Order: C-alpha cells, then structure tokens, then sequence
C-alpha cells in the first residue's frame, strides 16, 4: 500500500510491459461502474500483481488508459480517453507516479502511442484520425498529419530508423512513414488492419494482425489463419530468432514461428486479451492481461 | 439566445461533467451510454458471459435530466456494415441493445453516424427499433458536410489527392444521407446533425441540405480562428454559414477539446452568442410570420364557407396592402372625374366581398384626398359580417354607404357601378373563385367600368424540401384514400425548402372580360431548368395583380410588395419525389378545370419522369361554386 495509491484497482487491465530490470508496468481502466478513469501500477514483484497491497508504486488519473509504454526506465506515456496524452514520471526513490505534462491535442480518445528511435520524440494515433509526432522534451506537438480517412488503429515507432513507424487505420490502409520525405506517408498494399509489430532483427520487415483474426508477414506474402476474431496485438520475442505473440478478442494467446506456425496456445484468459510482454530476465515467461483482471505468467516452450 | 451543446466522448463521472458542461453554458450534453471502448461480445464464449454492470447506473441523473440534458451517442466500435460477418452480428446486437438502453432512459435524441457509404445494414436496424413501440425520441444522423476521405491531407506519396472538380463526387455525403433515410421511408424521427469541416465545399454543396431536416450543426473546436486578442473567432465564409443556420434555428453542438487554452472554454461559445446577436432583426413580416413558418394550412375559401370574426381581424392588420388599394382607388377617381367636374360628377363604387369594410373605409380615404364624390355600395355574402358592416354604417358611414347582404352573382343592382372593387384573391390568385365572381357580377358594371384589382396572375416554382414532403405525408385522415393529402394544396409560409428555378406565371385572369365566350378553364405547360441536382417534392405557387395601372400587389419572391404580411405562399404537392439531375429540365402541366357545382386543379409532371395526375376530377380537392 504506497502513499498517492489508490486501494482498488480499475477492472479491465488493458497494458503490460516490462522494463530493463524487470519491474511490470500496468495500466488499468474502469470502462463500467459509476467512475470511467483508470490508473497505473508499477510491480517489482511481477507474481504479486494484480494485487495492489503488494505493488512498488500506483495513481490514478483523471480519464482512462486505452495506451501505454515506457519512456526510458522512469518515464511513463500514456493515451488517454480525454484526449490528452500524458508523460508520467518515477521519483528517484521510484515510490510515487507523478505526471509531467499533460496536453490535451487530439479531439477524441487517443488509441495508441508508441516512442520513437531516439527516445526523445513520440508518435500517438487517435479516433480524431490524426496522428501526432510529439516533443517529448518541449511538451509541445512537433508535425500533426491526418493521413487517413478514419480511426488510427495502432502506430508502431521503428526500431532504429529514428523517422520512421507504421500506422493502419479502418480506412483500410497500412502507411509506411518516413518524416524525411516530402509527402512522409507511402501506402502498403482485405480486410481492415488492427495491429502493427516490426520485426526487431530485420529492417524492412513488420507483421500486422486483422480483424478476421489473420496474422500476415509483410515486406518492403505469408499469413496464416492464428485467430477467430481481431488481433488485438503483435509483440515478438526478445530471442535471437524470435517468436511472434498475438493476442486476440477471442480470449486466447497464440505464440508463433519463423513462419507463422503455431507452437504455443494459452486461453488461461476469460476476457479480451489486451497486451502482452517478455520477461527480459527470463526469456521465455511470457505474461498477459486482460478485462477478466487477470494477470497469467506463461512459461512458453522453446 | 442558442442552444448549443457539447459533444464528448470521455466522461468520467455524470454529475461531475453535467455541472462543468452547464457553468460554462451549455443546454444539454452528448455523451455515450456505454464506454465508447466497452466492446461486448454476444454470442461466442467466454467473452459473453462477462460480468456486469454493462454500464452506468441510470440512478445517477433525475428523470427530468435524461429527459431533456443527455443525448445519447453510438458506440464508434459498433458497425453493423462490417464485410467481416461475425462483427456484423455483434454490431446488430449492440446497437439493439445500445438504442434499447436510450429508449429506456427516456433520452430525447440518439446520435448515429454516416461516415460511409453503404449503411444499409445500420439502416434495418434503426428501422426495426423504430417499429418497436410508438415513441417520439429522435435519431441524428451525424453526416459530414465533406467525407474524411475528400479532405486528408494530401501527404500520402503514391496516393495523391483528386485535384479535378468532381461535381457528383463533392456532393457525396449528402447521397449518403438520402439513401439511408430512403431505406428507413422518410421517418419522422431520423434527422440530421451536420458536421462542418475546416475547409467548405462548394455552394452547390450547402445548398444541397436546403429542404433537409437539420436538427443540429456541428462545430469541431479545431476549425475556429484566432484575433489578436486571443479568442477563437470564425472565418467570413464560416461565418456566413452560421447565418444561414440560425435561420433553420438549429441546434449548435461544439465538439473536439479546448486547443484555445490560454482561454476558458466558454469563449467557443461566446462567440456563438455573439454572432447570433449581430443579425437583422425580425423585418415586421419575419415577425409576423414567425411561428408559422413550414405550418400546413387548409386554404381558405370565403365563397363556399362563411370566414370567422378573427380571420377577418388578421385581413384588417396589413395597412400597406390597403394603402395601394386606397391609391389605386385614387388614380382612378381622377382620371375618370376631370377637375371641371368635381362637384356634379358622383361615382358609384361597389366593393364586391366587404368583410368589415377595409375597402369601403379604404375608399373614403381616396375619394377625400382626391376630392371627389363617391357613393358607396358594400356587398357582403357572409351575414354573419353584415352585422359589423351595418352597425359601421349606422355609427359612422351614414346614407353615403350602402350594405347589401347578398351574393354579388345574384345581386339585381339597382344602378350601375363607375368602379368596382374586390379582394378575392387567394395565395394562387384565382384558387377562391375571383374570376367567377367578377363574372357573375360584371353585369351590372358600366360599359366604361373599371374593375379593381384589374387583373392578376398566378406564378409555379418547383422546390425541393424533404421536410415538407413529410409533413403532407403526415396529413392522412382516417376515412378518405390513404393519398388524397398529396392531391390538394396547402397554404404555409414556406420556410426550410429549396427553390429549384425561376418562378414562371401559371395562370392569367383580366376584369371587366369583354370577351363573349368566356372561359374560366385553363391548361398550361412549363419547362424549369435545372441547375443543380436535386429531389423534387412540389410546386410552390405566388400571385402577382394589379390593381389599378402601376399600383400592385405580389407575393412573388423577386417582386414581392415590400411590407405586407398578406398571403403566404401556396403548395402543391407530388405523390413521389423525383430525382433530377444537372441541366435536366422539369416539365409540369397545369389545369384549371369546373363543372356548374367546383372548380380544382389537376397537375402532373411530365420531364425528367412522368408523375401520376394529381387531384383528377376533383376527387380529392375541389373550391365550392
Ligand atoms: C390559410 N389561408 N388561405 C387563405 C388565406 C388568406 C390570407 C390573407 C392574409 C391575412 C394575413 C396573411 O394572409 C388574406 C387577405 O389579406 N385578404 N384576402 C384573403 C382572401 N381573398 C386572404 C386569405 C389564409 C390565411 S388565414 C391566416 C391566419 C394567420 C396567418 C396567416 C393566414 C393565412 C395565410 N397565408
Ligand atoms: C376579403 S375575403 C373575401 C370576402 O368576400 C366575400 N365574398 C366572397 N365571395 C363572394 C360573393 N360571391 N358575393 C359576395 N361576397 C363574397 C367573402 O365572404 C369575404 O368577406
């Protein structure tokens, strides 16, 4: 029970993601009840989670989290229902959760985020259709691009190229971006796009998830059938020849090949399954959440 | 005085947000009523067996603030036009389930978006929910006033945005909206919130939602400019939008976040006021006819029915319609009665249809500043207006005016009149029988006599007003056919409609008609041409007459008498809209046609499609002989 703590936590947990030490971050959301906000946890001791006796850190905020992910080893970016995208920030006795800006740009809720190559800059996706490259260091919107015809699905920062991430929207484009180009978009060439994943040992090469639960290998084509319903998420695997986590509406985690072959499947979860991550520590525990409140440590075979 | 609204999609507590929403001014609020991220499966586990609440507590507002505070908004996950079958039937649940929830609460309205083309799907389902019990709660399409995809950015390398005029293409949206209401035939309860873009279309765009039921204007925060004092403020164009909406009195809703943060949020709507107080006041006939404005009225007829006390009272409330009558009777005194003469010379005036006696008062005044002798007759069939005229007669008029209770078609005047003088005209000059009165009493008109007015001519206008059309729809009464309400016409000051060509003359009638074989029958063909694309759902009718020379009466539009409420324009109605195009041509045919007992109108429509003959035989409308 950390001070600034709430004592109960949001119902549906909707991220998840280690750090370099192996601290779990979590962002939860009360999408029913009488209050609709959502909070963020950080848990040294990942077994301990969901209980919120037993976590490192906790606060609340005003609206709820529809997105997360870290920003170095204390900083905490988050896409708000409101509109706003948040940075939060440890203490240097990583105690307390303490925001550090907030900017409310995007005219509707801000779906996805993601930090770019440098660490410095971040790219956010909303429902307002815009997409925004941001100044993590200003505090202030660098370029605002409305490229597409209607929600931002997901945006997913490249690896190493500084300039560039992907974005898929339900207009039915996948779009290349490079802010060093003139016209900074180019369009990849069914059915509608709803997660993004690069391939971190491989530049050119990013795998995307559709809402008829297809997992597709693309380059600058292989798929294969991996769900019943949308893919909600693509992570790979921190190994030297990785693997490819997808979770899904269906309630279930498939782990997949070089090829998009299927050796692992979990439905541990009663709910959507909403975020996945590799333990840095162990590269093989893989743990999940989703709206049932779960928080399930696979052990996936190698 | 607007009523604006707030559009969010982010609420974290109902009473917190209400009472932020209405210290800064606002009327009412949209909100979702579900999460709009809350996605719910419904048939496949174990995803449907989540546990609840599904959504908040309907406990948290009084019956009162769900009544008349909350307009409720889809959720933007659901989309029962998915190519995807499996979301198709999650969508159709949720939207069942979302719209039943609305319904529950009583909310006044539920928004809906349009932001593709093909709707059908969400069109059945909205149609089957209407069908499920009779209530009056309203649906508003939020349809774009320019698609998403007509208006990105033009960024995309290997895609780049359509920079040749596509007329057809630019208009879109609106196609949009006329599909989905066709599929749901024209419900009363589905209207449209229109989303104003940052960058407008062309004219040919806004004037087609002219005649569309806008219920709501949409305004997103981020189109709004900034002064130098730091306010949001609106471009000239937009502005002039505005305008044109405040007209259609609808209702304003400001969506999107606060970008102007150095200012309170507030200042959006401040501006608003603003605007709205800087305009043209109501010009006497605005203010007269305000309230009336798209109200269908039966009109009139004084020949076959006897006109109420208070009827007559709203005649006698337009000086500047009696002052040109008063004029026209005072050019004719004086050409008629040389200055020689003006002592010996009596004209005998005969106003035919005297009500209360504006004209017999009218033609006192003339005679007195034109210096002239009159002698007065004021025939009056209704007897029940007889007894205002003979008790003026006996109190102030005297032996100089005559009262006859009579029929002026049957009347046997004992001598015969210098100048006669009537007001039987109607909003379509002629539909109250004013040319065969005249007739019936021409007899007893001096072979030299001048009749006033002289002669009039009634003048069609196809519009196009969707509104409209569903308020005749509206008109079926139990016991006649289901169709006879679009077989007559109807009098209304026409209000939210778009006139689609020129006003062309119809009909023409001259008094005294000399002419030996007289014939009141008429046939007539117009051809209107056609600018723009469009639906068309009727003809509007005005009138113009002349009095006496140059002095004359017209409610047509482009020479209307400036400052007289009388007469608002007439309507005809068409069984079917029908679609034209750019450059076609509409052709209607028109007939006055009588036996010895009615007179009616028939019409039909002959080009870009023929239209079935309206009102033939007069079985759904005839004017009493
Ligand atoms: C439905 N109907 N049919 C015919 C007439 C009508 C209307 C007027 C005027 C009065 C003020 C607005 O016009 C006149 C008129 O001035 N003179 N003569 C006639 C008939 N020949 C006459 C006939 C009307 C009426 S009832 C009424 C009551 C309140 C508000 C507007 C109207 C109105 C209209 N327009
Ligand atoms: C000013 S509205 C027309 C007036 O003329 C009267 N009127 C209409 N037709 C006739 C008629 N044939 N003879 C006499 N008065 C008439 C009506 O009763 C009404 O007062």
């Amino acid at each position: 029970l950390p001070p600034n703590a709430p004592a109960c936590m949001e119902r549906q947990l909707e991220a998840a993601r280690y750090r370099s030490d192996g601290a779990l971050l979590l962002g939860a959301s009360s999408l029913s009840g009488r209050c609709w906000a959502g909070s963020l946890w950080l848990f040294k001791d990942p077994c301990a989670a969901p209980n919120e006796g037993f976590c490192s850190a906790g606060v609340q905020t005003e609206a709820g989290v529809a997105d997360l992910t870290w920003v170095g080893e204390r900083g905490i970016l988050v896409a708000s229902d409101s509109g706003a995208v948040e940075l939060w920030e440890l203490d240097e006795n990583e105690t307390l959760i303490v925001s550090k800006f907030c900017k409310y740009e995007h005219d509707d809720i801000v779906s996805t985020v993601s930090v770019l190559s440098s660490g410095t800059q971040a790219v956010s996706g909303s429902k307002d259709i815009c997409i925004k490259v941001w100044d993590l260091a200003q505090q202030v919107v660098l370029s605002s691009y409305r490229a597409h015809a209607a929600q931002v699905t997901c945006v997913a920062a490249s690896p190493h190229k500084d300039s560039v991430f992907l974005s898929c929207s339900e207009d039915n484009r996948i779009l290349l971006w490079d802010t060093r180009c003139p016209k900074p978009a180019s369009q990849i060439g069914g059915y509608l796009p709803t997660s993004l994943a690069w391939h971190p040992q491989q530049s050119e090469v990013f795998v995307f998830g559709d809402e008829n639960g297809t997992v597709s290998l693309v380059d600058t084509v292989l798929s294969s059938a991996v769900h019943s319903q949308c893919v909600t998420g693509l992570v790979f695997s921190p190994h030297s020849v990785p693997f490819l986590a997808s979770l899904s509406e269906d309630c279930s985690l498939a782990v997949l090949d070089s090829s998009l072959s299927e050796l692992f499947r979990s439905q541990a979860h009663r709910d959507f399954v909403r975020d996945a991550t590799w333990s840095p520590l162990n590269h093989s525990l893989l743990t999940t959440v989703g709206w049932d409140h779960q928080v399930v440590h696979h052990v996936v075979p190698t | 005085r607007v009523s604006s609204g707030r559009d969010l999609n982010c609420v974290p507590e109902i009473a917190d947000t209400l009472g932020a929403v209405a210290k800064q001014g606002f009327d009412f609020l949209c909100m979702p009523v579900f999460h709009p991220r809350f996605k719910r499966e419904f048939i496949q586990e174990p995803a449907k067996n989540r546990p609840g609440p599904q959504t908040r507590s309907d406990l948290l507002l009084s019956g009162r603030d769900w009544n008349t505070l909350i307009v409720g908004k889809l959720s933007p996950w659901i989309r029962p036009d998915s190519k995807v079958e499996k979301i198709r039937r999650n969508s159709e649940a949720a939207m069942l389930q979302e719209l039943n929830f609305g319904a529950y609460l009583g909310l006044p309205a539920f928004l809906l978006p349009l932001n593709q083309e093909d709707n059908t799907n969400l069109a059945r389902v909205l149609t089957n929910h209407i069908h499920t019990g009779h209530h009056s709660s309203m649906f508003w399409m939020r349809v774009p006033l320019v698609a998403p995809e007509d208006l990105r950015d033009d960024i995309i390398e290997n895609a780049p945005t359509t920079h040749t005029e596509e007329y057809s293409g630019e208009e879109k949206t609106w196609m949009w909206w006329h599909n989905f209401r066709t599929l749901c035939d024209y419900s009363k309860r589905i209207a449209v919130a229109l989303e104003i873009g940052a960058d407008l279309p062309s004219n040919h765009v806004i004037d087609r939602w002219l005649g569309e039921p806008i219920k709501a204007a949409i305004l997103p925060t981020s189109i709004f400019l900034t002064n130098k004092k730091g306010f949001p403020v609106l471009s000239k164009m937009h502005q002039r939008l505005i305008f044109r909406l405040l007209k259609l009195e609808v209702q304003f809703i400001i969506t999107g976040t606060n970008h102007h943060s150095e200012k309170e949020f507030c200042s959006y709507l401040q501006y608003l006021e603003y605007l709205s107080q800087n305009r043209p006041p109501p010009n006497a006939y605005e203010l007269f006819a305000k309230g009336y404005e798209d109200y269908l009225q039966s009109p009139l007829q004084p020949l076959m029915d006897n006109l109420e006390s208070q009827t007559y009272e709203v005649f006698e409330k337009d000086p500047i319609k009696y002052s040109q009558y008063q004029q026209a009777i005072y050019k004719c005194l004086l050409d008629r009665v040389p200055e020689e003469e003006k002592d010996t010379n009596v004209q005998v005036l005969m106003v035919l249809g005297a009500g209360r006696g504006p004209l017999v008062n009218a033609s006192l005044r003339a005679a007195k500043q034109a210096d002239r002798r009159i002698k007065l007759y004021a025939v009056e069939k209704n007897p029940n207006a007889v007894v205002t005229l003979e008790n003026w007669q006996f109190e102030e008029w005297g032996s100089q005016v005559t009262v006859v209770s009579s029929d002026m078609r049957e009347w046997v005047a004992p001598e015969k009149a210098d100048i006669i003088v009537s007001e039987l005209l109607g909003s379509f000059a002629d539909n109250e029988l004013s040319p065969e009165c005249l007739d019936g009493a021409q007899h007893f008109l001096k072979d030299d006599g001048v009749s006033i007015p002289g002669e009039y001519t009634s003048f069609l206008a196809p519009i196009s007003s969707s509104k409209l059309y569903n308020e005749v729809r509206a008109c079926r009464e139990k016991d006649r056919d289901p169709e006879a309400q679009f077989e007559m016409p109807y009098v209304v000051r026409l209000h939210n409609f778009h006139q689609l060509s020129a006003p062309q003359p119809c009909f023409t009638f001259s008094h005294p008609n000399r002419d030996p074989m007289i014939d009141n029958n008429r046939y007539c063909t117009l051809e209107f041409p056609v600018e723009v694309n469009t639906v068309l759902h009727g003809f509007a009718g005005y009138f113009e007459t002349v009095l006496y020379q140059d002095i004359t009466l017209s409610i047509r539009p482009e020479t209307h008498s400036p400052g007289m409420f009388s007469w608002f324009p007439i309507l005809f109605p068409i069984k079917q809209p029908i679609t034209v195009r750019e450059g076609q041509t509409i052709c209607v045919r028109f007939w006055r046609c009588s036996n010895s007992k009615k007179v009616w109108y028939e019409w039909a429509v002959t080009a870009p499609v023929c239209s079935a003959i309206h009102n033939p035989t007069g079985r759904s409308y005839t004017i009493g002989l």
